[PDB]
């Protein structure tokens, strides 16, 4: 499959105006394991499936759902290093909105400035792009924020959405369930179904991840809380 | 070796010699009498200074006057081109020969001499990039060129005047007094008056030390000449 | 001789990869101008038109660079996004040392000179973006340029970028008025062209964004229709076919 | 055959473990025209054979002054060789400079190792086409040093370089065993005597296409060229 | 005093419209204290490391850090854009710390900026 | 450069000798830049 | 050279922010008579005593920072964040500051609630209920301003009391071409007053 | 020892200058312009220094033709009076005592008439009447008293002789002849040097 | 030993991007400058005109000073690029020395600008040829032409562009001294070669005059019109 | 715009214009009398010190001294008041993003060691004399950092105007390992003491403080807290 070098190179449009480096990119993303965001009247909810899904690993050490701030959550489907340093970048943004405008940063300012870090590496050529697309949930002016950011830089505002491996059958599952009056708690019910969907065998509070974003601000489930949640 | 070399900083920890924050860093500054001499480009207070001259444009060209003689008045920038002393020697002398280094690149590039105008800018650029510090220059540039006998006054302090009379020195104010003059002097006329004006300074000196004749100048328009 | 890089002239003297570049925009919605006698105007093909997308930012392709200009791209989202990031920055650097706003075709000039350096420098891709600009300055007045991924600008009365941009721009061309062309009147025309070039789907005012932009008091106004007011241009439009039928 | 995907870079290694664009440099060099250096316990003596495309040119210039006590000889490419001379130039003076004394010429050859050994690891850089023959006096005596592209530098008794100097070199081992208590004149003459085996039976030494620089206790480096070479060249016997 | 008018030699040429309105008078004298200190922050701070790792661990170690900022800033954006250096500081160590630099003085708004084939040109050493 | 420095004409084979030292200087462009990363196609001939 | 003084208090549901104009003067040196008060929004202003050219450099700076952030957020910039804006600014300068001293006044756009501020040359902000004073004479202003100033005023009783805080403040019994120019912030309008001391 | 004035009227502006460059360690004759023409309907009248008056006046005025060859039409009266602000502002803070005094006069199609005074350290205001220079506090209350915004040419004219004059009674000196120029729809134009 | 790279001579000593960039030149409009005695004319047509478009936007012929003028052919954004650059040189210039640049250094500078672009394979030349027409500072007339590779040099009339070939066989047969003698007929002669390529003639010609002391004038379609009407009354 | 006089793209931080524009302007106004704005100073009695499990801090107050760095850690500032803000609120966002990336609660010695080589770097020039003081893992801890980049850890510490009564109490009265309520008193009596011729108190307890749980963002609110006219002209808007 090497379309006369189209195909390597990201810096080379193919003859159609393609990208097909970017879009090879977006097949990390949909090889990732999977991950779902729910935009409820009262809140937003992000709910990914973990990786490290065996006994052996400390689960205070590494997570998939991330605090930017006090109101911004981070998910991810793709790979886990390129969300690392993406993480790390997007609360270092957050912080200097904070120390230059005394307010926390917006949730659609910190996704522009994530994504345009994301492109600025989508355009050089010696580099990759990033083989994570986020999920960013925040809570801004009485009002919760979904958005979508993928490798290319390109972002998009969701009320439901679902990454990562199986997520057009996700989305389809979403678009019959989901309705705006939707409250949070319901919200947590249904990603939890999205993710049981896509799922690789009996779905336990250890081998998934949620978090919630409310009034109160963005706060990961604690695995009794989940628990909780999946007895329901 | 190459990597350093792949690196190309040079900074002085990727070299040979370095022990701290820095140490003998190749050569603990030692080096050599240059890397490269000059034909590229590449606490002493006792600097010498200069003594009256004229300068005024005219019908048949440019006239520059002297106080006599020795020591050196009046730059002979090249066959086209002069320039007067004032202030250090070594400023005018030296920025002056950049001047005319600057005048044949020109000439050999475009097939045309450097226009008056031009000349006096490039100098007065090139002695107003060190203005405050301490530059001492009192030039006078006269010449002819397609617009016709050129004189202008480049000074170290960022000054470019154009004028058809002009005066510096000691004896400046009585020689630009004694400069009752006109633009249609006939030649003969012209060096008279330069003559009598350098003399209305001397007429309470004499022959010496910055004394002798009027070390008088023309500048024709092929070039300029010795009248005496 | 060959298309791999944005430097190299294929022995006929063509830049293969520019071509390329300029090739995505195709792919993207179409997004139309149109210059009237009072006022410009920009209609946009909403492409993202999914169930469960938000509802968004005052409009998705339309964006605002001054007081007095606005933008609608097409192409690249995120090279977009770039793009009038840096338009922002350059109208205001210029406020910012003359006292005065940007004149509409300085900022077109000085956005496509940075294009321009991309299809120049080898590797650097290119910006898959060409943008449609619309404002008023007091030199000439109401503006609408056009540029595309070369940085190659040009003035217009009526132009369209993106999907269907010929038959849309045949279709302006033969019903563009020029000197006779009213606010209304151009968007009579915006939606009819706007119907005929989306025929992979019916137009409804949910697919469609309108910005016009006018001067009302010595202030330039740059407004994004409502959606109550398309659906009334677009029942304006569907009488008015039926009236030309029978 | 199996070679064309790891000799055209000097930073590929072969899958039998060879650089093969030091080789190739190495031949740039043997593209000459020959060279001889020979050393007796006084004097170090260089000879070189010009070519002048035979008629209506000014011969090449190919024994260079360095400083006082050091001079090159040089064979390949004509580049390489005056940005190694400027090198070698610039460390003599900054030696004369710093320490007020003469460089050592086994220092200066190691600082010339260095120097064209960086272009061998490196990309975007090719080896140095040119090899020198060194000749120098310091405070250790005469010397002779062979300088190769590869980066490599040999501690000579005397050796030949460049194009057809193979036979230069078996005639000074047959006869290096009285190079050393040789005085200055045959000793020259020996080193011509080998030049003349890089030619042709018919070709002969002549004032035209022989360059001479001697460097020894007394002298400082002085190059004989076209009249001045007759002296050296006059009681030659025919081959 | 400064001496070194290369003034032997003093043939530069410079560009007067964009030369802008430079003083060699004042230029050996910084405005303040800490103006070149805050000026080569980042440089000396790089040195001061590479110092301690040459004089600890040996050549390579600065070798490979500088080879790593040199790749990192390399695949970057064109000078007349503004980059994030995300890998740059991952690598330098900044990727959690917020300086000054960080947050007065935006290099991403920055009032002024020159013409894109200049700035690029002057990059690449060629003035 | 030559008359300034030192007050005297630049011999023949010195001018050709500056201009073989700029004309030498190709490949290696990552060393110099504004260096010329060609041969130059252009022979001379300097008669003075 | 006199750098001003710049003066806002709170009402009920209004603001109001004032700076001396000087009517007639003839005088020479430095700028004296300059432009203090800028609108930064619909119901924000900004006043800046002090310099003359670090006043204008200040505001310019300032409109460049305010419309690129107003663009980028879509929402029209509320007090508070102008502070901090403004703080930034003069904070980036601080080792060779800007001679300024600014004064926020406006209203919110959610709530209509009054906010006034007063920083110093290099930003360091002051958030104070009622009232506030900027400039070379805030001993004899604040004084005046403490005596005068009563809780829960209307549009009215705000306009006369700042007018006779700054007239009785820049006194010195030399109001003679002293002038004062008071905009009074509400919810619905924005009303301008350039007055003078009844005396002359 | 330098004067300035600029008087603008309901479609003119004049503007006088005096004509000495004294740098006294050199004997010329006046003839000294300190009026720069920026454009076709601008004027820069600058004192201070000797030297780095003209290289920021010619400096600025290549930067206004630059505007106009690149764009076509040419700079406002305002918009190059907050150029030069800039521009002043920038070279007052890179070259260590730099008293550069501007006086820039112009006209718009578009906006009238404008004068705008511009002190040593670069706060520029637009103003009906201003001067520079010695007695500028005298001249500035003679234009005060008797400055009125629909003032003709011709009385702009007896006015600057007014002041000028009574700056010879309060102060007794040479005062030079004047560089007399206006600008109105039609460019700027020469008028008589006043000379006294 | 081929193309596809900037710097590579191929076997016959040809270095041939250089040479696809001036095939790049020949596609572009044609551009026609003529040296008269006291005018220098410049003639671009307007090649496929599109009815809703605002000519402004688009001319090729451009003024660098108020005695420097030029016409481009070839890829319009580098022209725009080079075109800029050569603004502020002149500029540049004339805060160096005072006086206006000579027709010879602002076409020596844009030749050693697109000369620049001409080395280094990592970037890429301009694929534009320019037509410099204006007036010395002592008065004479000149005209310069420059192309991709960084070489100028200095013509009595000249073509560039598509059909260049045809229009510069016409000059030749045409250009004497008695089709120069008063302004009009250097228009006309301009105008003649352009109707050498272009159909419907007038309405797809832009003419841009530019006179002693005086600024470049772009002629308005009425008066090129009228001298196209007269050309065709002067064919009898 | 593309400015002709930029080659190289602007950098950010302090600017450093104006340097010697006011190093003129300053010798000249001070030769007239006239007066150009100053700095806002912070000089009052902040003082501190470590009881059993935790930290007493306190300060004079109308303002509010006792800046917040940490849920754990808090500072009490004399001298220039926006570089004792500024000061904080920088080590504030960076001691945020070192424990949202390590997931733990931060130390007192992290933000001292922070604050000093920032005060260090700015040599002196960055007028903040701070009183930090937290409780982590480890316990109590008090610091003195001065405005060079000099610090002190210390049982007690008191800066500003009545410095030296207060320390002359802390002195008489100090004891190792007092309770909550003798400590406070201890602090509020030294402040007193350094104020005669109301006081606010920051308690940070360690057993009021979970350093097991993993840290999570904490919620911030905010600081800083006749004659007759004629009126020339009037003009209403909107």
């Amino acid at each position: 499959m090497a379309e006369r070098g189209y195909s390597f190179s990201l810096t080379t449009f193919s003859p159609s105006g393609k990208l097909v480096q970017i879009e090879y990119a977006l097949a990390a993303v949909a090889g990732g394991a999977p991950s779902v965001g729910i935009k409820a009247a009262n809140g937003v909810v992000l709910a990914t499936e973990k990786k490290q899904k065996s006994i052996l690993y400390d689960e205070r050490s590494v997570h998939k759902v991330e605090p930017i701030t006090k109101h911004i959550g981070l998910v991810y489907s793709g790979m886990g290093p390129d969300y690392r340093v993406l993480v790390h970048r997007a609360r270092k943004l957050a912080q200097q909105y904070y120390l230059v405008y005394q307010e926390p940063i917006p949730t659609a300012q910190l996704v522009q400035r994530v994504a345009s870090v994301m492109q600025e590496y989508t355009q050089s050529g010696g580099v990759r792009p990033f083989g994570v697309s986020l999920l960013i949930c925040g809570w801004n002016e009485g009002r919760p924020y979904l958005f979508q950011s993928d490798p290319s830089g390109a972002y998009f505002a969701w009320k439901a959405t679902a990454m990562g491996k199986n997520y057009v059958n996700g989305k389809t599952f979403l678009e019959k369930r989901y309705n705006e009056d939707l409250e949070l708690e319901d919200a947590i019910h249904t990603a939890i179904l999205t993710l049981k969907e896509s799922f690789e065998g009996q779905m336990t509070e250890d081998n998934i991840e949620v978090g919630i974003c409310n009034e109160a601000g963005f706060r990961r489930l604690t695995p009794t809380e989940v628990k909780d949640y999946l007895a329901a | 070796m190459a990597l350093a070399s792949v690196l190309e900083r040079p900074l002085p920890v990727n070299q040979r010699g370095f022990f701290g924050l820095g140490g003998r860093a190749d050569l603990l500054d030692l080096g050599p009498g240059s890397l490269s001499d000059g034909l590229s480009l590449a606490p002493g207070i006792e600097m010498l200074h200069g003594t009256t001259t004229l300068a005024f444009k005219f019908r048949h060209g440019v006239i520059v006057a002297a106080d006599s003689r020795t020591v050196k008045k009046v730059i002979e920038i090249n066959p086209y081109l002069l320039g007067t002393m004032a202030g250090g020697a070594a400023d005018c002398s030296f920025w002056e020969r950049l001047l005319a280094r600057q005048c044949r690149i020109y000439e050999l590039r475009n097939k045309e001499r450097i226009s008056v105008a031009a000349a006096s800018k490039l100098l007065a650029n090139m002695v107003y990039q060190y203005k405050g510090m301490g530059l001492s220059m009192g030039t006078m540039i006269c010449g002819w060129d397609k617009r016709g006998p050129g004189l202008y006054y480049v000074d170290s302090e960022g000054n470019r005047i154009s004028g058809a009379t002009f005066s510096v020195g000691s004896g400046s104010v009585y020689a630009y007094g004694v400069m009752d003059r006109g633009y249609s002097y006939d030649l003969e006329v012209e060096q008279a008056y330069d003559l009598a004006r350098r003399a209305i300074y001397q007429a309470t000196y004499r022959d010496a030390y910055s004394g002798g004749a009027v070390n008088l100048y023309h500048v024709r328009e092929d070039g300029w000449i010795r009248v005496s | 001789r060959y298309d791999s890089r944005t430097t190299i002239f294929s022995p006929e003297g063509r830049l293969y990869q520019v071509e390329y570049a300029m090739e995505a925009i195709g792919h993207a919605g179409t997004c139309l101008g149109i210059l009237a006698n009072d006022g410009v105007l920009l209609a946009a093909e909403r492409r993202n038109i999914h169930k469960l997308l938000d509802e968004v930012f005052f409009s998705e392709k339309i964006y605002k660079l001054n007081e007095d200009m606005a933008c609608s791209v097409a192409g690249i989202t995120s090279d977009a996004n770039v793009l009038t990031n840096e338009l922002r920055l350059i109208a205001q650097r210029y406020l910012l040392q003359y006292q005065e706003p940007i004149p509409c075709e300085q900022l077109v000039t000085a956005l496509c000179d940075i294009k321009q350096a991309y299809t120049q420098f080898g590797g650097k891709r290119p910006f898959g973006v060409s943008l449609l600009y619309i404002g008023w300055d007091k030199h000439y007045g109401f503006q609408l340029y056009q540029s595309d991924p070369s940085g190659n600008y040009g003035g217009w009365k009526a132009t369209c970028i993106g999907n269907n941009s010929a038959a849309a721009v045949s279709m302006l061309k033969q019903d563009y008025k020029e000197g006779e062309m009213t606010l209304k009147s151009a968007l009579a025309l915006a939606i009819k062209v706007l119907n005929k070039t989306m025929d992979v789907s019916k137009l409804s005012a949910e697919k469609v964004e309108i910005a016009t932009l006018t001067r009302e008091n010595g202030k330039t106004v740059i407004r994004v229709l409502k959606q109550k007011e398309v659906e009334q241009l677009i029942k304006k439009h569907e009488e008015e076919e039926a009236k030309a039928e029978r | 055959m199996f070679r064309n995907q790891y000799d055209n870079d000097v930073t590929v290694w072969s899958p039998q473990g060879r650089i093969h664009q030091i080789e190739y440099a190495m031949e740039a060099v043997k593209q000459g025209s020959a060279t001889v250096g020979l050393k007796s316990k006084t004097h170090a003596v260089l000879v070189a054979l010009k070519r002048a495309q035979s008629e209506l040119a000014a011969h090449q210039k190919k024994i260079l002054h360095v400083d006082n006590h050091i001079g090159i000889s040089i064979a390949g490419l004509t580049a390489d060789a005056r940005l190694l001379c400027n090198f070698m130039r610039q460390e003599c003076l900054d030696s004369r400079f710093v320490f007020d004394r003469p460089l050592p010429v086994s220092r200066l050859v190691s600082l010339i190792g260095s120097k064209t050994q960086i272009p061998t690891q490196r990309y975007g850089r090719r080896p140095y086409g040119v090899g020198l023959l060194i000749a120098g006096y310091d405070d250790m005596g005469p010397h002779i040093f062979q300088t190769c592209p590869s980066a490599n530098y040999f501690d000579c008794r005397a050796m030949s370089i460049g194009a057809r100097s193979q036979s230069a070199r078996t005639y000074l081992e047959r006869h290096m065993s009285e190079f050393m208590e040789c005085n200055l004149n045959e000793l020259v003459k020996h080193g011509l005597r080998a030049l003349r085996e890089t030619l042709p039976a018919e070709q002969d030494l002549t004032t035209k296409n022989v360059s001479i620089g001697i460097v020894g206790k007394d002298l400082e480096f002085t190059i004989y060229d076209d009249d001045d070479v007759s002296p050296f060249l006059e009681g030659l016997e025919e081959r | 005093p400064v001496t070194e008018l290369s003034a032997s030699g003093p043939f530069e040429s410079h560009d007067l419209l964009r030369k802008g309105f430079s003083c060699v008078k004042n230029e050996l004298l910084p405005s303040h204290p800490l103006e070149l200190s805050e000026k080569n922050f980042q440089l000396n701070q790089d040195k001061m490391n590479f110092s301690t790792l040459r004089n600890i661990q040996g050549l390579f170690a600065p070798l490979k850090l500088q080879m790593e900022f040199k790749a990192v800033q390399q695949v970057q954006r064109l000078p007349f854009l503004s980059s994030s250096n995300l890998s740059l500081d991952v690598l330098r160590g900044n990727d959690e710390t917020i300086g000054f630099e960080d947050i007065l003085n935006d290099p991403s708004q920055s009032e002024v900026m020159g013409e894109p084939h200049l700035m690029v040109e002057y990059k690449l050493g060629l003035l | 450069n030559h008359w300034f420095t030192y007050n005297e004409t630049m011999t023949v084979e010195s001018v050709t000798q500056a201009v073989s030292n700029l004309a030498l200087q190709f490949g290696e462009e990552d060393a110099d830049p504004g260096a010329m990363s060609r041969p130059f196609g252009v022979a001379l001939l300097f008669g003075g | 050279y006199n750098g001003g003084a710049v003066m806002a208090m709170k009402g009920k549901n209004c603001v109001a922010i004032a700076a001396d104009r000087r009517f007639g003067i003839q005088a020479q040196m430095v700028t004296t008579d300059f432009q203090k008060i800028f609108p930064m929004g619909d119901r924000l202003y900004i006043g800046l005593a002090g310099l003359a050219t670090d006043v204008q450099t200040v505001a310019q700076r300032l409109k460049f920072r305010l419309n690129l952030y107003e663009l980028k957020e879509g929402r029209q910039i509320k007090p508070y964040t102008l502070m901090s804006m403004v703080a930034n600014l003069l904070y980036e300068k601080r080792f060779g500051p800007y001679y300024t001293e600014p004064v926020i006044a406006g209203l919110d756009p959610k709530t209509f609630k009054p906010f006034i501020c007063s920083l110093d040359l290099i930003g360091c902000p002051m958030v104070t209920d009622d009232f506030v004073v900027s400039g070379t004479c805030a001993e004899q202003m604040y004084g005046m301003c403490e005596s005068l100033w009563e809780p829960n005023m209307d549009p009215d009783h705000l306009f006369e009391t700042i007018s006779q805080a700054m007239l009785n403040a820049v006194d010195r019994d030399a109001v003679s071409g002293m002038g004062v120019i008071v905009h009074i912030i509400e919810k619905d309008k924005i009303t301008t007053r350039t007055l003078k001391a009844r005396m002359d | 020892m330098e004067y300035l004035i600029g008087i603008q009227g309901p479609d003119y502006v004049l503007v006088a200058s005096d004509r000495v460059a004294a740098s006294n360690i050199v004997q010329m004759k006046d003839d000294h312009d300190k009026m720069f023409k920026m454009s076709e309907k601008i004027l820069l009248l600058c004192v201070g220094e000797a030297g780095d008056t003209v290289q920021f006046a010619e400096y600025i005025q290549k930067n206004v033709q630059l505007y106009k060859m690149r764009n076509g039409y040419e700079l406002s009266p305002t918009a190059a009076a907050n150029f030069t602000r800039r521009n002043l502002a920038d070279c007052l803070r890179s070259r260590t005592p730099y008293h550069v005094n501007l006086l820039l006069a112009g006209y718009d199609e578009h906006e009238g008439p404008a004068l705008y005074y511009m002190d040593y350290l670069a706060a520029l205001a637009k103003a009906p009447f201003a001067a520079h220079g010695y007695g500028a506090f005298l001249t500035l209350s003679i234009l005060d008293r008797y400055y009125t915004p629909t003032i003709s040419r011709e009385r702009a004219v007896e006015l600057l002789r007014k002041c000028l004059e009574e700056l010879q009674k309060r102060f007794i000196l040479n005062l030079p002849t004047f560089s007399v120029r206006i600008i109105d729809k039609n460019g700027i134009h020469d008028l008589d040097n006043i000379s006294f | 030993s081929y193309d596809r790279a900037i710097t590579v001579f191929s076997p016959d000593g040809h270095l041939f991007q250089v040479e696809y960039a001036q095939e790049a030149v020949k596609k572009g409009s044609t551009a026609v400058g003529v040296r008269g005695r006291d005018i220098v004319v410049l003639g671009v047509e307007k090649k496929s005109v599109a009815k809703l478009q605002d000519e402004r936007t688009v001319r090729k012929i451009c003024a660098l000073d108020d005695n420097v003028c030029m016409a481009f052919a070839g890829l319009t954004a580098d022209a725009r690029i080079v075109i800029n650059r050569a603004r502020v040189e002149c500029q540049s210039h004339r805060l160096t020395v005072e006086d206006p640049v000579t027709v010879e250094y602002i076409t020596r500078y844009i030749a050693s600008l697109k000369q620049r672009y001409t080395q280094s394979n990592g970037r890429r030349p301009f694929g534009i040829s320019a037509l410099i027409v204006g007036f010395d500072f002592d008065g004479t007339p000149r005209l310069y032409q420059t192309d991709p590779s960084g070489t100028y040099h200095a013509w009595k009339a000249n073509a560039i562009g598509r059909g260049a070939k045809s229009v510069r066989e016409f000059l030749e047969k045409n250009y004497t001294d008695e089709a120069i003698e008063t302004d009009d007929l250097t228009i006309k002669l301009v105008i003649k070669a352009l109707l050498e390529v272009v159909q419907s003639g007038g309405k797809n010609i832009e003419l841009a005059v530019m006179r002693r002391d005086q600024s470049l004038k772009i002629l308005n379609p009425e008066e090129i019109e009228k001298y196209v009407a007269e050309i065709e009354k002067e064919k009898e | 715009m593309a400015a002709v006089s930029v080659y190289a793209p602007p950098v950010g931080g302090f600017s450093f214009d104006n340097c010697r524009r006011n190093a003129v302007l300053e010798a000249d106004f001070a030769k007239r009398g006239y007066k150009l704005p100053k700095v806002r100073k912070t000089g009052t009695t902040i003082a501190g010190v470590v009881y059993k499990d935790g930290i007493v801090l306190g300060a004079d107050t109308n303002c509010s001294k006792i800046h917040f760095i940490s849920p754990n850690i808090y500072c009490c500032g004399a001298g220039t008041a926006a570089d004792t803000d500024m000061t904080t609120q920088l080590i504030s966002s960076n001691l945020e993003l070192h424990s949202l990336s390590t997931g733990r609660l931060p130390r007192v010695v992290t933000a001292n060691r922070m604050l000093k080589q920032m005060l260090f770097r700015y040599q002196g020039y960055i007028g903040a004399a701070l009183v930090l003081g937290g409780v982590d893992v480890t316990g109590p801890h008090l610091y003195s950092i001065y405005p060079h980049g000099s610090t002190d850890k210390l049982p007690y510490v008191t800066m500003g105007s009545g410095s030296l009564a207060a320390m002359a109490v802390f002195e008489d009265k100090f004891r190792p390992d007092m309770e909550e309520e003798e400590a406070k008193n201890l602090v509020s009596e030294a402040i007193a003491a350094g104020i005669f011729n109301n006081i606010d108190l920051c308690v940070i307890s360690k057993n009021k403080l979970d350093f097991l749980r993993p840290y999570t963002v904490p919620n911030k609110k905010g600081t800083r807290l006749t004659t007759a006219v004629l009126t020339e002209k009037i003009t209403p808007l909107e």
